[PDB]
């Protein structure tokens, strides 16, 4: 091997402003070379070199630029991009936003260093998702299903129980099983959460007994804002290593996707870049793509990555740039309703916008029923017509609902009452739920049904 | 030869670049990354590096290729997935088992070792060939019939023509000599991608693009070689429409390119086209995958290469056009290309004219769209190829005031307006009849007249019915379900039928997967003729009661025929043209007879 | 009859007129600010950097 | 003219970016000096000198900047501004954006060279538009008439058939005075200049003027969208100069059709951004108003010559609005505005002209006793008032209810219906004289009672109420 070399140690910082430290007289820089700045007081912090020009090099530190002296701070060039020591032993532990251990345990002994921001899977190599996932929630598996490799987020405004829903999904997660060594190895990114929520997550995962197969990546709001952006990267790097190069399927969870976007806006505004909508950086589509567009089933390997992010509509508006880009990229969405939450429904999923783009392949002959697609279509379409009936009744009166409209309103009411609701630990299997789903479909006349053919449901039999 | 001076994301500045000319391919770093000169200042120059720039170091070697951006447009590209720089994905994966895309690989555009059955044409020794002359043809595979043509800007007399047989791409075939010098040609042809492939003369198009979808085929048609735009806000999944067009178009070849498209979608394309077959007049089973090429680079790929992806796609489509075929292209998510332009220009600090997008956005987008059309090809024989461009402009936030949408709708000929309302209601096509508009109606008038003169009249009547339905919906919402005129009620009726049956296709069921044009004409004629009969009944019914007031009673007594009208969409096209035309004849005549007899009854 | 007509008019107003106008005002405010102010300030900053 | 000098030839290109090249060590560089660029490959491009400072000179390139290199690019300084060749032979020919002929014929044998942006006319020597032309379109002819030397821009948006109506106007251009009007001098000599038009629209226009039989009269300048942008900023100036010669120094009435002013504004914005100066409203160059004024004010009758220029620049509202800088400044400058309405297009009326926002400032002078009947102005005023009151009444009936509408309310709605049905609607080739159109307008007006026609003076009513 070519002879080793020790890192250069510079002191020529020649200007500081904002989150940027400017160097000079640098001999042989490297773009995105990771630098570990040591201040005069002796403390250390890291950062990235975002631009290289001439002998100059512009560094954006991690822990902030406070307390840096233009004549006493020393910069060292590791000469490599950021690498996370991924290993199989990383399971069942917790880490800070930067990945430092926080589980009162020893640092990870790496099997092999893997550069984060890894190269894309060859598009030809990528294969379509084909197997359903038992998240442990009824309404997700019954309609708007999930395939083992399909990405789909959870849309939920502020104040909604989406974090509790994520915890329930993580603890109740499992394969359909219709094994354990290669079973779901859940990676749980945590991008910018409150300390109370962090303690909630830690206690829920520790007590659940799933800590034997789950790795957390906690990052609080008190952490440096830039450290928030590398978190959902380190998490996906570890997920890629565990799934593709280690075999076991991974069900990655990202929390507060909006917080990552806020972390991006702050960093970009500091960098003084061209702004997109709402002042968010223009290339956010690219950087949300680099995060989302990783889950999938590579052909040459039996692993599988499944992506379940959680967003947060800032103004409770789906037209906000973050949900807009997500819905452009993420292949479907699960929607949570504030009004249904007000109606005291624990899983307040609003089925009208809750669609799975890959549900057509999630259903099949290996799993579900031959009428699953038709039942989903009917219970997804008649709900909108029942909502329109409710609106017409509101704008005219109770007598406005005719013999057909009244049936739609009753269908909507019974649907919001029985089918959607579920227990806090309800593993309602597909068939028992689809029975009452067809009961709801049969609340409406069995011949008035327009889209569905009666023979498809006739393949199924009542009782 | 040269060395790097500044690196800033995709943009890289190299020093000692004195002889460099604009838009000349360049090799950067020990990994020899692809780059194109964009801005030259002094001895230095600006390079956009299509590969990922992370990890560069100052004084990395910079090598001039002296050649602008070029694609190897020889035979064999059909049925192969190519990157934005047109590198072969499958060969890369086979050569390096690592499924991850390597950085620094130099796989050639096409294999130099494939043997192709080469059939020389009627050309003879000493014949005066010119640029674009089909000296021969070659069979890449079934239904390819690849025509090897002399590259333009080449002429001479045939000093030697190769005999029929298998040939490597190194092998010379023609040895024409123009100015005494005997120049030897081969199958490989490289084209400056930015400069369009020349044509003899552009000309008007009058062959409609048959999508197989009722709404687009009838309401807002497009001609072969036309230019189309599909905004498709988030949640619409326009890619299903694009894939349906690719599968069931009448085009000779499909060039699908996805800039910013999801990797899953390309996986779906490559995994579903080979099984799906199209029936040619010979009738043999044949895979669409051979008819289709994929130039897409996923969203994970560097954004510097969006422009290269789109231009390689358009030049490959042009190359197939000059072969005499009719080729259609879909450019998924050109909004990703707009964001790529913004990101590149942002580093150059060019002043943002509008919403961050550089000023020279309309120019580039207009060039890309204007490369489309139907042209008379060069050389002999007298080919008339065509390129159809159907792009996509995803509106950030779903607002059509977006600059990319503004420029596209300014320069596009036919516009298909997707809407969030129909998508939410699970309509499936989600093609809004209002905002969508086709400027090709005048051109296709001759085709409509020769096919069926009734089509234009029923089309105008359907448009009027839809507009009246929208106006009546607004008026009713303002006032209420009360005080609905019997004529207005009958107008809202069968407009609901239009929306429920003709304007919507399942797109995932065997019957609604592909809608033949004749059955679409029959279905529109049935709906509009029922409407006309209703108007006639309103005119005379032995009093205003039987005329129009009893339209509800008519619906009660004609319920079976109305149900037949709404179910006529459910029938599959596999029954064949005679079965469908006979069924539509009997349905129309039964409807007319029952309506007239019931109109005769009590009147 | 008069009370029915008046109640219908009032309900129609409350359900459609304001419920459409308020989104129109919100969209106008959002477009005006986040486009004109943002891009004008960006242009001014780019000019300042050019002079610098 | 005793002795001349041969042009200088510098090989210095200190910088190339965008559509611009930055020459250095150029001694004695004129402003708007026209330069010819000989590349290394030998190809020749022509461009203009945007600004001069010291030895530096910013040169914009018409044919784009896709091949320049420092080592081998050579540039010559002709020491003059653009001077397009002009002659009577320029008629009946089609030219590229820069003026290079593309009719497969020979280049123009010049009668003279005219500097672009010709000499400013002494305002005390201009004259108001004297006579008006009959446009054939009922909406244009009856309201907001077009006078010889009037500046009427047609305001349209994407999809609206502004090109089709432009071709129709080119077909129906004709005089109206007392219905009296070879007329080779009176021949309108249409100078149609289109910038950044779709190739389909280009073929459409070419075939339309080829078939119309006016090929011996019309003259087309084209700068397509795929053509370089910089060429588009000169094309309308070339058209105006050619029109000025063919009208003033050649004694012919000349009509000018400029297409897609939004495209011209786009080229202006591109040039400004490439030069990197302070932007204006919506990032546009701050002097866009001056450019539009100089591109518009070059039309009108002139006292000392028998010719005239009447221009109809069709304009595209970008987002279907008017507060946009281009339509706003055009309204500030142009003395008229004709609107094409998306609502009219939705109901499928081939001419979608909405008369309510449409207005001509010089309509009163355009209409004359010889030009039209004495009641023509009364017809226009009555139709305006009736249409406005009918729209307000339709809104009132919508809010309160159709039944609640009064008798005069139903009368106004019926007037709106018959107006938008018979009056505005016209065929693809409907070409009717002004008099019968005014008579049918009096039929529509007499549908209303005499008392409701309060705006109409009584004398004109008695003249043309019963008829």
């Amino acid at each position: 091997e070519g002879t080793l070399e020790v890192a250069m140690e510079y002191r020529t910082v020649t200007g500081v402003a904002g989150p940027l430290v400017i160097l000079d007289k640098v001999k042989g820089p490297k773009y995105y070379e990771i630098v570990n700045i040591r201040l005069g007081d002796g403390t250390m912090r890291r950062g990235q070199v975002l631009e290289v020009d001439g002998e100059k090099a512009v560094v954006q530190v991690f822990e902030g630029t406070s307390g840096i002296d233009n004549k006493f701070t020393t910069v060292q060039f590791t000469g490599e991009v950021l690498k996370t020591p991924v290993s199989l032993d990383m399971l069942g532990r917790i880490f800070n936003g930067s990945g430092k251990p926080i589980d009162n345990g020893p640092p990870i002994l790496p099997e092999a260093y893997l550069d984060i921001s890894g190269s894309s899977i060859n598009p030809s190599e990528r294969t379509y998702p084909e197997e359903m996932i038992q998240t442990g929630i009824s309404t997700i598996d019954v309609m708007n299903s999930i395939a083992r490799g399909q990405k789909i987020p959870l849309f939920s405004a502020a104040g909604l129980p989406h974090n509790e829903i994520a915890a329930q999904i993580c603890r109740q997660a499992g394969l359909v099983k219709r094994g354990e060594e290669d079973n779901f190895a859940i990676v749980f990114a945590a991008m910018g959460v409150n300390m109370e929520t962090a303690q909630f997550f830690k206690r829920d995962f520790e007590e659940n007994g799933s800590m034997e197969r789950v790795t957390l990546f906690l990052n609080l709001a008190n952490d440096p804002t830039i450290e928030r952006i590398i978190t959902p990267r380190i998490a996906l790097t570890t997920a890629e290593y565990l799934a593709y190069e280690c075999g076991k399927h991974v069900l990655v969870i990202l929390t507060d996707m909006s917080s990552y976007a806020d972390a991006l806006r702050e960093v970009s505004a500091a960098r003084e870049e061209v702004p997109g909508r709402r002042g968010y950086p223009g290339y956010m589509y690219t950087d949300l793509a680099q995060i989302y567009e990783r889950a999938g089933r590579i052909e040459g390997r039996k692993g599988s990555i499944t992506q379940i992010p959680i967003l947060t509509m800032p103004n409770d508006d789906i037209t906000h740039p973050t949900p807009d880009l997500t819905g452009y990229i993420t292949e479907g969405q699960i929607y949570i309703d504030r009004q249904l939450q007000n109606r005291q429904i624990y899983p307040p999923i609003n089925v009208l916008p809750s669609l799975s783009r890959l549900m057509k392949s999630a259903i099949g002959e290996g799993m579900t029923r031959r009428d699953h697609s038709d039942v989903s279509n009917q219970l997804y379409a008649n709900y909108a017509i029942g909502k329109d009936v409710q609106a017409m009744k509101a704008v005219v009166g109770e007598e406005a609902l005719s013999s057909e409209d009244l049936l739609y309103l009753e269908f909507l009411d019974k649907f919001e009452r029985k089918f959607v609701a579920q227990g806090a630990y309800d593993s309602r299997n597909i068939f028992q739920s689809l029975d009452l789903a067809w009961t709801l479909l049969r609340i409406f006349p069995r011949e008035l049904l327009h889209r569905i053919p009666g023979k498809t449901l006739d393949q199924y039999y009542s009782r | 030869y040269g060395y790097v001076r500044k690196v800033s994301g995709p943009v890289v500045i190299a020093d000692g670049m004195n002889g460099a000319a604009m838009y000349e391919l360049v090799r950067v770093g020990h990994d020899n990354l692809i780059g194109e000169i964009i801005r030259l200042e002094g001895d230095s120059a600006t390079i956009q590096v299509y590969e990922e720039t992370a990890g560069l170091m100052v004084n990395d070697p910079v090598l001039r290729t002296h050649k602008p951006l070029s694609v190897e447009l020889g035979p064999g590209i059909l049925g192969n997935i190519f990157d934005g720089i047109q590198r072969p994905l499958k060969t890369i994966a086979i050569r390096s088992g690592d499924v991850y895309i390597p950085r620094g690989v130099s796989v050639p555009a096409l294999d130099k070792d494939t043997l192709w059955e080469f059939q020389p044409k009627k050309i003879g020794e000493g014949d005066l060939l010119t640029g674009g002359d089909l000296y021969a043809t070659v069979f890449e595979n079934s239904l390819m019939q690849h025509h090897v043509a002399l590259p333009p800007d080449a002429m001479g007399k045939v000093t030697y023509v190769a005999p029929a047989g298998q040939y490597s791409l190194k092998d010379t075939v023609l040895e024409l000599e123009f100015q005494g010098v005997k120049k030897s040609f081969t199958m490989l042809q490289a084209w400056p991608v930015r400069t369009p492939r020349p044509v003899s003369s552009k000309l008007a198009a009058d062959t409609p693009l048959l999508t197989g979808q009722r709404v687009l085929d009838a309401l807002f048609p497009s001609v072969l070689g036309g230019t189309c735009a599909i905004p498709g806000a988030f949640g619409c999944g326009k890619t299903v429409i694009s894939q349906a067009l690719s599968k069931y178009s009448n085009s000779d070849t499909v060039v699908y390119v996805g800039c910013g498209e999801r990797g899953n979608e390309m996986a779906e394309v490559l995994m579903d086209f080979p099984q799906l077959t199209m029936t040619l007049p010979d009738g043999r089973e044949e895979s669409v995958m051979k008819r289709t090429t994929l130039v897409a680079n996923t969203s994970n790929m560097p954004v510097a290469a969006r422009e290269a992806s789109i231009y390689t796609g358009i030049t490959i489509a042009e190359y197939f056009r000059d072969m005499g075929y009719n080729v259609s292209m879909m450019a998924d998510s050109t909004s990703r290309w707009a964001e790529a332009l913004r990101e590149i220009s942002g580093r150059l600090a060019e002043m943002p004219a509008d919403s961050g997008y550089p000023a020279y956005l309309a120019a580039r987008l207009a060039s890309f769209y204007e490369r489309a059309g139907k042209v008379k090809c060069l050389g002999g024989p007298e080919r008339t190829g065509s390129v159809t461009i159907v792009g996509a402009v995803s509106p950030p936030g779903g607002d059509f005031s977006d600059p990319v949408t503004s420029a596209t709708l300014s320069i596009v000929q036919v516009f298909w307006g997707l809407d969030k309302k129909l998508a939410q209601r699970k309509h499936f096509p989600s093609v809004n009849w209002l905002i969508s508009y086709s400027k090709y109606s005048t051109a296709l008038e001759s085709f409509y007249e020769q096919f069926d003169p009734d089509f234009i009249n029923i089309r105008t009547k359907a448009r009027e019915v839809l507009q009246r339905e929208d106006d009546l919906n607004e008026i009713v919402q303002l006032v209420g379900k009360d005080a609905l005129a019997e004529g207005d009620k009958i107008t809202l009726e069968t407009a609901k039928l239009l929306r429920e049956d003709y304007l919507a296709q399942n797109a995932f069921t065997p019957y609604d997967k592909f809608c033949p044009f004749y059955k679409s004409v029959w279905m529109m004629r049935n709906i509009i003729h029922f409407y006309n009969l209703a108007n006639q009944a309103v005119e005379k019914g032995a009093g205003m009661d039987g005329q129009k007031i009893t339209y509800t009673l008519i619906k009660h007594r004609l319920g079976d025929l109305f149900y037949r009208l709404v179910s006529q969409k459910f029938e599959d096209p596999a029954e064949g043209e005679p079965a469908l035309v006979a069924k539509f004849k009997k349905l129309h005549e039964d409807l007319t007879a029952g309506f007239r007899a019931l109109e005769d009854e009590t009147r | 009859l008069t009370l029915d007509e008046a109640i219908k008019t009032t309900n129609r107003r409350v359900n459609a007129l304001e419920n459409v106008v308020k989104p129109r005002l919100e969209n106008t405010i959002t477009y005006i600010k986040g486009e004109l102010d943002e891009l004008e300030r960006e242009d001014f900053f780019r000019l300042k950097k050019i002079q610098g």
